[PDB]
Parts: structure tokens; sequence; C-alpha cells
């Protein structure tokens, strides 16, 4: 298996796994991974927390 | 009348720098030219192919027949006849502006002044509408000349309540994107415009303003956006 | 009348024209009474306009820009030569109008040091030595290199003139067209009335 690749794809493409707020917002674990890809090598967690909050 | 062609230093104009830094001469010279054109030749796929096809036809000799047919169609003017037309235009007519054109000139320039260009710059636009009126031989310069003149001025000088919405986007993006993070232009469209948090024009203007305020950097023709500063 | 506002500058011009009072001492010393004014900021913003009025209004106004030291000679057709006067010397009991003061040379600066402080010129040349009175009031305009004035800093870094030269000006004013659109409309309407 592409063990590393499958996790990344599941984190990104959640619709390939999952089949009234449930209809709109994806799970946080996959959604937070989007910011992780966009993030720098080192993270100011307070800024990351604010950035995560703005998307909710 | 002076048409000056200048090669910017470092060979290529760096968009990271102010035009003053990409220039080696006296800064007061920038206050002399009515317009400047920082042309760019960023690589692209479909535009290059269309341009390349044009070049091949010229060396093929097809352009000779194409231009003559276009001259026959009237879409193109002979170089001698155009010179005869220009000489006729210069000697005969001398237009003067209309209040409708002038009042829009003041209003738009006020918005330009408030956002920031000197008082001299607006009067340079007066020449352009006079020039377009001269070509049409109209007795008075018209506001419909100014629209292209303003667009040309914006596309020349700006080479490098809606403002509140634009600045709010700057405020919002400074929270969404921490310093050092990267994203894409289409990502902002899907997250901020498709959700209707801000208008697309505000997106365009905020990105335009943020780059000049050293906040962000646009990369790879918009495929990557990186926040450079606070 | 062509400048809106700038009341202190206009007041300064009136005071510079009036001037002070000179004094003499039993020891043989003399006291300067005249006043100098300096203008700084963006080039085209109201500096050439203010200087134009003062130069045209004042009875003994001399225009200068960057032979003013009056320490050079001009020869006749037969070879004999005579000194030519300079604006600083000619403006004795008058006023000196300077544009592009930043553009003047260092030779001018070292000569004007005694002019603004001691009101005299000590000429020391080969075979020619004399002292000429230079009791002239000085008004000058200067611009920063970048064209846009950094209001956060003194002209000592925006223009970089020597502090000894700058200290010789009694009054200094910095003007820059900070835009208030409704206010700039009021002054530009008269300009638009000329178009």
């Amino acid at each position: 298996p592409s063990y590393k690749s499958n996790i990344e794809d599941n984190l990104l493409s959640w619709e390939q796994v999952l089949p009234d707020l449930d209809k709109i917002m994806a799970p946080v674990l996959g959604q937070l991974f989007k910011l992780y890809r966009e993030a720098n090598m080192t993270i100011n967690i307070y800024d990351f927390y604010i950035a995560f909050r703005e998307t909710l | 009348s002076v048409l000056a062609a200048a090669n910017p230093i470092y060979g290529r104009y760096d968009d990271l720098k102010s035009p003053g830094d990409n220039i080696d001469f006296q800064t007061t010279i920038l206050s002399a030219f009515d317009m400047i054109f920082i042309v760019k030749d960023d690589h692209n796929e479909e535009r290059d192919i269309s341009i390349a096809n044009h070049v091949i036809n010229i060396h093929t000799g097809n352009a000779n027949a194409m231009q003559n047919q276009q001259e026959e169609n009237g879409s193109e003017i002979s170089i001698e006849k155009m010179k005869r037309y220009i000489t006729y235009c210069r000697l005969k007519c001398a237009p003067r502006l209309s209040p409708q054109a002038a009042e829009k000139l003041s209003s738009n320039f006020v918005t330009i002044r408030k956002q920031l260009i000197t008082i001299r710059q607006l009067e340079a636009i007066i020449r352009i509408t006079e020039s377009l009126a001269k070509l049409e031989l109209s007795p008075i310069a018209q506001e419909r000349h100014v629209d292209e003149a303003i667009r040309l001025f914006q596309a020349s000088t700006m080479d490098a309540t809606s403002l509140s919405e634009i600045r709010r986007f700057e405020q919002e993006l400074k929270r969404r994107l921490p310093i050092g993070w990267s994203t894409s232009y289409q990502t902002l469209r899907r997250e901020f415009v498709d959700t209707h948090r801000f208008s697309q024009l505000a997106l365009d203007k905020a990105l335009y303003a943020l780059e000049k305020h050293e906040t962000i950097q646009l990369r790879h023709q918009g495929q990557n956006i990186y926040r450079s500063g606070v | 009348p062509s400048i809106y506002g700038h009341d202190h500058i206009k007041k300064a011009i009136l005071l510079m024209l009036m001037g002070g009072v000179e004094k003499n001492l039993e020891n043989g010393s003399h006291l300067r009474g005249d006043i100098n004014i300096l203008m700084v900021g963006d080039p085209s913003t109201a500096k050439s306009q203010l200087l134009r009025f003062v130069l045209n209004t004042a009875s003994l106004a001399i225009a200068t820009t960057g032979g003013l030291t009056a320490a050079v000679t001009t020869d006749r057709e037969t070879g004999e030569r005579r000194l030519e006067a300079g604006a600083m010397v000619l403006a004795d009991r008058g006023v000196v109008c300077i544009d592009e003061f930043d553009k003047m040379t260092d030779v001018d600066r070292v000569a004007i040091h005694e002019v603004m402080e001691q009101q005299t010129v000590t000429i020391a040349k080969a075979g020619i030595h004399t002292t000429l009175n230079a009791r002239c009031s000085v008004i000058a305009a200067a611009n920063p290199v970048f064209g846009q004035y950094d209001v956060n800093r003194d002209p000592h870094q925006n223009i970089a003139l020597p502090d000894s030269l700058l200290s010789r000006f009694d009054l200094l004013f910095v003007v820059t067209d900070d835009i208030n659109e409704i206010r700039d409309r009021s002054i530009s309407e008269h300009v638009l009335r000329t178009h």
C-alpha cells in the first residue's frame, strides 16, 4: 500500500470515504490538515489557532 | 515630442522592488514623463502559440497579402496615407475640453490622490483627450476620450466607500493567513468570494494593495500567494 | 494671495522684510539684525509659488539658484580685468531669493557661512583682498532627493545639508501636499477656473 499517500488523500479528499451541520462541514481532522499544508516549517500556534478559527 | 525607450537595470524589472530602485537616473525624471510603460513578458502557453503563429505567417509572406486585404477592407491604413492624415490633423484642428470631461477628470483624480502622483499628473491626462479629439478632428475634447485615457493612464502609471471593504479584506486576510504561509488565488475565490465574505473586485484590489504594502507576494501567475510581511 | 493657508509662513515673510535692529559696541563689535527663512518639502508644492510672490513684491529681491560669491574677475577686450558683483553682495540691505538651494555647490556654502552670520564676505584671492558687506536677508527653498518628504525625520536626513549651514536660518518651514479632498478642491477650483 501507499501508506503515506492514502492518509494524505483521506485527509484531503474526505468525500471518498464518508457518504444538520453534518451536510456542510467536513471533519476537523481533515479540514485542519489543509492549514497544515499551507503552514510554514515553524508555526506560531496562536496564529494557527486564529487561522483555524476564522474558517469555522 | 520625446519618445524614450529605457532598459531597466538588473536587466529584468523585479516586481519585488519599487520602480525607483529598478531605475538608474535622477528621480525627478520620473516627474517629467507623462506616461511610462513597464512591459512584461511572463511566459504563457496559449498567448505564445497565438503570437508564434503570427510570426510564422510573416516569414511565410502571407502577411503581405493579409495586410493588403485588410487595407482593402479598410481595417488598416497605409503608412503614407496615415502620415498624410496625421499631418492634415495637426495643421487644421485644435480642440478644447468640455465641462463634462473635466468634471470626471477631477473626481477620478481625487480618488487617486486620496488612496495614495502629483497635481501635475491630472493635467497630463488633459493632453490625451485633446490628442484623441485631434485624431477625430472634433471641435471639443470629449469625456469618451477620457475613459480610454484614464485606462491608459492606469495601465501606464500604475504599472507598479468600497475602499473600506477592500481594507477589511486586508484585515481579514491578515488573520486567515499568518506570516510565512502560502495559498492560491483560486483558494481565496472559493473560500472568501464563493462564500460571499467579500466581492471579487475587493479581492482583486486587496491583493493589489497588499503586495504594494509589502504584506503579500504573488507568485506563478497567481497559482501561489505568499505573505511576505505584516 | 495665490496660496491658501500658510499663515505662519506669510507672517514670517512680513517679519523677515521688517527685519531687526543692528547694534555697535565700544569694543568695536557689531550685532546682526536681519532674519533668514528656509523652506523644505516636495518640489512643486507651493514653494515656487511663494518664492515667485516674494521675488516680485520685494523692492530689492534677487533671484539665485544652484558668481554669487563676487570673488571672480572679468576681463576687457584689451586684457585688463575687473571683479563682477555677486547676488549676496548686491542684496545688501535687500533680500536673497534662492531656488534649488539643495543644488548649490560646496564653494557657495562655505562662502555663505560668513554672509549669514557675519553679514560680510572676506575675499582672499591671488593679488586681490577685500571685505564686502553682505547684510542681506535670505529666503531659500529645498527639496528632498526622493521627491516625497519623510515627515518623520528632520531635513538633516531628508536633505542632508550640514547642520552648521542649516542653523544659520532663523525660520524653517516644511510643507507637503497632504491631501484633504474637499479642501484641495477649494484651492484647485481657482486653478480649474484658469482651464
